């Protein structure tokens, strides 16, 4: 329970920080939801025509 | 594709300085116990770490990067920190850290020139 | 002779960000012994403080205050900062406080635009 209290707040730690770069990362991926969106439009429009 | 990327090589980027810090701690301390003659060592070895791979980024900022490490004994650990920036370019990243027997916190910053 | 002045009218001194420290300091704790609770606006305080009283000068920086407050316990205390500056115009203040139940230690930066 030392090791499985150590994985288990290494697991939490490294979870936490995960989640502050998930934080960061919506930023730089919220605009490739935008590249993605309309690169998806895009090849869309040009694959229905 | 070229400028989303320039935004993001640009603005500060929080927690990619996160990224850092982990692999700052995660080279200096390890999983070793409180001894107090290498606890200099693991400060100056977080923050300059730190300084060496903010460097790398290439983006151009003024770089500040504090660090405390705590001994677990019944003594616990509280830090602040508010500052005055332009809000737009620059921000905060702090992060908390422990194991069984040390804390941790690094609070690092990225101000625009 | 206008040039002197105007880069004194802009350099940090060490000095004076250390006094409006220990004005913050015994402003906000005085020498009261530490309750948990309270640490947290003395923190707050300090660093309120610390940030008003830097930005009465009308110096152009921009200004980070970090700060620690501490219980006197037997537990082990670094705190470390290294930074990333011009180091013609900017400088850094960083003070050791003590009580006879607390340790308080603020750091504060100081970075031209």
């Amino acid at each position: 329970i030392d090791n499985i209290e150590g994985e288990w707040g290494a697991f939490n730690d490294i979870m936490r920080r995960k989640d502050s770069a998930i934080q960061q990362q919506v930023a730089n991926l919220q605009m490739k939801i935008v590249q993605e969106d309309r690169a998806v439009e895009s090849r869309t429009t040009d694959l229905l025509t | 594709m070229e400028d989303y990327q320039a935004a993001e090589e640009t603005a500060f980027v929080v927690d990619e300085v996160s990224n850092i810090v982990k692999e700052a701690i995660e080279s200096a301390i390890g999983g070793n116990a409180y001894q107090h003659s290498k606890v200099n060592q693991w400060t100056t070895n977080v923050v300059e770490q730190t300084l060496s791979q903010l460097t790398k980024l290439g983006k151009p900022f003024k770089y500040i990067v504090t660090c405390v490490i705590m001994q677990k004994n019944g003594a616990g650990l509280h830090t602040a920190s508010s500052c005055f920036w332009d809000s737009s370019t620059d921000g905060s990243c702090t992060v908390r850290w422990e194991n069984k027997t040390m804390y941790c916190i690094v609070s690092a910053f990225g101000l625009s020139i």
